[PDB]
């Protein structure tokens, strides 16, 4: 259950009870789809079904050729898959292994052993199926049928070229194309993970497409075969709590916690994500990729209970842009009102049910529906939850406006203290 | 590529049985391994499989020693109707099609 | 999914064709067109050993005497000439679902 | 009409003469589709048109089964209309206010009303038209037209998963699978809002879309329905005017106006947009998000005829970058050449018709078609309007390297002042 | 081939070996699609096919109302050549421009010729193959292939309609709707460059869409026509070379190069790419578009070789960020460990292959397939290649931390030694 | 929508069943697949109450001898068996498109 | 849930009625009011409509007062063709398909 | 795209119809559906022109005497009276594919 | 709009001869020009096409002079078998379908 605890003395927002769930590896597995050579109906004739399957063989024939002619790295992984597979022999691995079965595990070159798995096998549709129902003789098809049924077969190859095609061959999030809901449940259950991975992962496999990539990797030797790049949540259920911050203004000189955004347990330490993109957000689990991390003690958590503590450095930035905004986070709203701009606080059916002072201010969800800020209108979020209030003196008192830096981009308590006893020294 | 399994076992009822089947010839971790138990008189049967590269089981207890290269299926309450041969067949990996290429050469077990 | 086969006892004559047949309950096309349908030979006193993997594909060391035909739910295995080391008992197998299932198998014999 | 003003003293250029459609607020509506709890077909039989009726059914039951497994913030008015259909009670308020019509009002817990519209109706379809048609002891279907009729309905429901699985629930822009253009055309007249808004939205439909978030909300008791959140414009006709700016420098040390992007008249205040993805532009409105917004006093304006007044502290970053570059703005291009690179405006026709000397220059999108600065060909705006060039003497050259701070990312002109003049006092 | 040199002086890598494809223009060529003006089938009758035609002309007829509904500038030459055709007689230049053929070029208003393609006449398929079908006196089709057909044909017009609604117009990548591929590798031999170009874009179609626009341009008059902004690679084969930079810290004080991304030959000087998006890069051909291009004298490489160069002024950035982090390079990675934090270089088989110490360093990418730093793992690029090691003593050892000035956002080699030469002249 | 309405005047013995037709001229199936054809009836006296909202479903309240039937242009209002309360105007109502339009009004008496 | 009317008006041609309707046990504002005419001896007339919830008007001035959850109809010159009985039904508040659920006891306007 | 056209030779007498048809190897129809048949005539000491530039779109300036007409592979050039200005070799062209290809031409003469 | 060409050209085997188009009428760099050929009793061959507007080339070498609006095409190794009338006709300018709506008086080569 979520809580949310309001800091008045750093104007920021702490909201607890969330659970990790941290990408910190990368599952590569081979999509394989069989692909028919040939090249066009021998027959020509009048019938209209027949005009309509070469319409379709154009489709597929464009298809192939239009697959033909395709910090850290998110798709590293991948595309070492990838190019093992262009290596010479690596193609026929995946040919004899899916020859009587559509799920294999192939050792490549590297010594890696891949799950291999053939979702769609055009080879034997277009050869087997399609092939001997057009009667060459007067070339025509009896049933309309199978026109039907053949673009149904061939459409999700028209749409996987679709995709590649626009995303110059790297497609992410992982589209229902490239891997259906099935086959991605199923690709779950047969990673070597344990249970609790498994678990989340098919409870949430929505955010797993997010955090995927496809990768297009051969078109040789009749195999179109692309490296889907599941993600692998080595970190489960830990501690998340997410920092809300907004500007700390006296009533002028501005303060602001720098340092918002996802913080997470992690192998004795925390993890930090300050991108918005990083994490996505479920009813209580936060799935936040680990490549956009920092490593941080586990002291980081002080700077919520205690601005000023030794064992760690807060990160704050001063200016005097003294400007009125309010910050919607999880079960509440900040709310900073400076100058003459009005801030309310609204009911859906009461109406205005609180007017913001000079200062930054907190107003849980139960009751607010809207805040108004100048003339921005925020609707807050309706997270059931428990907030608390922790009433103290604002940090931005302390300061005097004669000595206080009021122009770093980002920096630290220690750092403003240093540069404020610099101002004394020369003063 | 082969499987060779245990001897003939002789059990009275009531007991516990693991028959063992050991892997060569290939990679044991690629595959999983089907149990296939033959009745006398009676048709070939599927009791379960295992796979050496999750771990999964589908279906008595089916076990896999990647160190070794070895399976292992044990079936506890041993009865009169479980008088059987049992097969280990190298199948797939993970959740597809099973296709049981090779198969080990039988353990007899007696009840 | 019930693999029914028939027929259950094959005598034939040495150098004669012989057909075995084998009908699913339901259609064994999966999800890719495939359709995963395998025959197995037992040499009487060994383990069986797969002949055809899907409708039509020999195995490799498979004379060419043992040809496969059909399509959906129903499935055939003919033998050009019947030799003495075709006696055995074949059973039909799909793997295509959740749980593999064979045959009641085809007792050949020389008349 | 457009019109541009170019101020040399500060290399700025204002694009005036827009209109405002500013959102400053929100329009929750509940879209539902009404699901058959089929499972499948009864009989079993060899007919290749109930086949590909089975086949589209199975598209039909995984969609279903994928929906089941699925500062500010831009969907919080979406998001507490959905966790409102969450509770018990609520999808049989739904249920039976579109028992006998298309379009409801349904009053909710929380007491709001929402307009509730069924778009689709799969449950009246699959039930009554189409397994009357299956004649289950044939179980065989008369006309392929049942077939290609059941894929256009069911169409509509596999685009709307496909979306929502790879958006984890929540798509932006709204699709016209989500919602069509007559059933948006239709939505925005029945909000209840003036005629003025109703105009606007209907004539920038596309704009409506870009804004509009939809919100996945329930799948239950045979009933998919999720929000749509369309913007809702409270400010409209109200001036505007985009602030371009270019680097100033001596011809050395420059000077750049930090505060550009869009402004907006907005209840006796201005409304500032800095990103500028924010604000989406047409023929002459300029439709900017109010969340994304600063509100600032009118005297902002008056940093464009007086960049020293004392009404406001307009916003500059100083620097030693001297690199040339160009913006291309409205009505024209702002030229910026410094060093040794060569910048020139080009006809189509007659070539090359102004070669730019050192400093801050402006030309017109009248005969000019390219400009190149350095290595770099720009193309301006042939947008049909009226330039003025203000010329004035630039106020980089007030300054001295010697005391001139060249460090600041964001400061202002009282902020330049005062350091320099706290430079002045230790010389 | 692709050579990386790791500068342990200045913790910075260097991928040379690229060859460049810069965007340097635009080519606006105008697609058309013929329209019909049908407003429905005047017969009324009770055939199921029929029914099906009259629903996807109603798909027809909505897709052409929806579409009559509707620094620099990336789409100013699309949008210059649309608002030409909407002057009045531009649009019978084009339709009788495409009497008798399918492509032409049009002598415009503005005196610029555009290569004008007409790639789908629905008016000619509706007027003189879809309604001559359908028999007025009974209102019965009597192929259903018919049905399918004007489906096939009408799908290429929803999509484009599709895909401008929801971008307001214009899309970017172009899609294979707007431009299939045959007719994008069409297009690339008919526009009057070199050879040289044409080879380059022909063999990088991928890359080609992903760098064009298409520009909704005109619903009148029976023609839908949409402007293709298509790149201009005037910059081909120079050499490019990537700079990779990682923190640079004392074991204190960090320093790191501000000045990574891409740098490319053009005319004599060095075309500067920060942002990542800009450039797409291929097995070693580099697209970098020169719109989001600094243009730099040609002593910029000499950073590389000496950061201390009199000839340059190198970019770099001062930190008290004393924080561990591994930038994956081609070719390598550069991994900075720093405090109690455990980096580690891995292998698929071998397993942990090195320990990093404290400092900056470097692992190529033979042998090393993952990177561990804290709780991140990192996965190399397997890209094939020379990498050197270049030892020398790290730069941030010749500063001292008393005056030393760690908070520059972005600075200069010689800004910080004036800075820092300010620091001593006061003590 | 000219919602013709057939018979004007429908004399019905007490306890025999009546059928009241009521043919549209255009195809009354809406975008979502529903066919909103509403059935009312106006009591000696009273105001006209609605029986049928959509082709066959009964209003609350309405006894089970009124059924509704019907599809595209063509339906069909029936009553099982004609009591005393049954005597009455029925007007077939289409609220599909732009404006309502009502049937002629069926007039039925008693024999 | 019912609607009330108000009483029978007796008017001279060219004059002016306004007909009210006095809604009760619903939200007034989650629907509409449609205004039905039934001239004596002639079938019902759908006259207009009026959302409460938008305040949108189709096609004589129909207005809503959400304060007093009451409609009125204003027709205006009226004429000796004018005498009919006038129903106020609620109706769907937004340009869907109307149904018309519940009627007014009718006002009767004699000209 | 081999353009066979038939007949070779046309003698017409004044006044009287003639048609020349022309049939392709190859459906003519393009990606776009339209189909690029050109119909020239060669004036005895001139150069050929245009007159049907479409299967039967006349050329500005043709008169209406000159009739297209086909579809798929087969055309025909029809003229309603044959006057003395018709006398000349008329040509099928085809520009839809690679190569630009004419027919044999048609010698059409005065009886 | 016409084309006008060079005099007739006589010429002995293995020589060459460059036969020219002077263009006027309209604007040259917007077309191509396709060369055919026509030999004495014989039909019209089409030989090659060059664009004004790519300077691509299709098929003897053909090239345009835009400053002048000419075109050229020169036939090296003149035999007995190419004396032939060579036309010159604007055509489109890129590769779509040709039309040559306009052609040039005719060069008669003779060789």
């Amino acid at each position: 259950n979520i809580t949310e605890e309001f800091y008045q003395s750093t104007c920021s927002a702490v909201s607890k009870g969330y659970l990790s769930a941290l990408r910190t590896g990368w599952y590569t597995s081979v999509i394989t789809i069989e692909l028919s050579n040939i090249k066009e109906i021998k027959c020509n004739g009048t019938d209209a079904k027949v005009k309509l399957i070469k319409q379709e063989l154009d489709k597929y024939k464009n298809a192939v050729t239009e697959l033909q002619l395709l910090v850290g790295s998110a798709i590293a992984s991948g595309v070492a898959v990838s190019k093992v597979l262009h290596l010479e022999g690596e193609v026929n691995k995946i040919k004899s292994a899916l020859l009587s079965t559509n799920k294999a595990v192939v050792s490549l070159s590297n010594g890696v052993s891949v799950l291999t798995s053939k979702v769609l096998d055009l080879k034997n549709y277009i050869d087997k199926q399609l092939l001997p129902i057009v009667n060459k003789q007067s070339c025509s098809i009896p049933n309309i049928e199978t026109v039907i049924e053949f673009q149904q077969k061939n459409n999700r190859l028209l749409e996987i070229t679709r995709e590649f095609s626009v995303n110059a061959g790297v497609t992410t999030p992982v589209s229902t194309y490239m891997l259906t809901n099935s086959e991605l449940l199923s690709l779950i259950n047969d990673m070597p993970i344990t249970n609790d991975q498994k678990k989340l992962m098919s409870n949430n496999v929505q955010i797993v497409r997010q955090q995927s990539y496809s990768i297009m990797s051969i078109i040789k030797e009749e195999v179109l075969a692309y490296v889907v790049q599941l993600p692998l949540y080595g970190v489960i259920d830990t501690p998340c709590w997410k920092l809300h911050t907004s500007p700390l203004c006296t009533t002028n000189i501005c303060l602001t916690r720098t340092d918002r955004g996802w913080y997470c347990d992690n192998a004795g330490s925390v993890s930090f994500f300050p991108q918005a993109e990083t994490c996505k957000v479920q009813s209580n689990r936060v799935f936040c990729d680990t490549m956009n991390s920092l490593t941080l003690p586990s002291e980081v958590n002080l700077c919520n209970v205690d601005i000023f503590n030794p064992k760690y450095d807060c990160k704050i930035m001063t200016s005097k842009t003294d400007v009125s905004s309010s910050v919607i986070t999880s079960l509440g709203a900040i709310v900073s009102c400076y100058g003459k701009t009005k801030c309310t606080a609204s009911n859906k059916n009461r109406g205005i049910i609180k007017t913001f002072s000079n200062g930054c201010d907190y107003v849980s969800n139960k009751g607010v529906d809207t805040v108004s800020v100048g003339n921005t209108l925020y609707y807050v979020n309706k997270q059931e939850g428990k907030s608390l209030y922790v009433k103290g003196e604002p940090i931005i008192n302390f300061y005097d406006p004669l000595v206080f830096p009021s122009d770093e981009f980002d920096a630290s308590i220690s750092q403003v203290n240093e540069k404020i006893n610099q101002s004394l020294a020369f003063i | 590529v082969q499987l060779v399994q245990s001897g003939s076992e002789v059990k009275k009822p009531g007991a516990s049985v693991k028959v063992s089947c050991k892997a060569s010839g290939y990679r044991f971790s690629n595959y999983g391994i089907s149990w296939v138990r033959q009745a006398p008189g009676q048709g070939l049967e599927w009791m379960g499989w295992i796979s050496a590269y999750n771990g999964n089981i589908k279906y008595v207890t089916v076990t896999t020693d990647t160190s070794t290269a070895t399976a292992y299926m044990e079936v506890r309450s041993l009865t009169s109707d479980d008088t059987a041969v049992y097969y280990c067949a190298r199948d797939v990996p993970a959740d597809g099609v099973h296709f049981m290429d090779v198969w080990g050469q039988g353990t007899l077990v007696t009840v | 999914v019930v693999m029914t086969q028939s027929p259950l006892s094959l005598p034939v004559t040495l150098g004669q064709p012989a057909s075995i047949s084998c009908r699913s309950s339901q259609s064994l096309v999966h999800s890719d067109t495939n359709t995963y349908l395998n025959w197995f030979q037992q040499r009487p006193g060994q383990s069986p050993r797969r002949l055809i993997y899907k409708v039509s594909n020999r195995d490799s060391g498979v004379p060419d005497r043992f040809s496969g035909s059909g399509s959906g739910t129903t499935f055939t295995l003919k033998i050009s000439r019947v030799e003495a080391e075709d006696v055995g008992i074949y059973y039909c197998m799909q793997g295509s679902h959740w749980a593999p299932t064979f045959g009641q198998g085809t007792k050949v014999e020389i008349k």
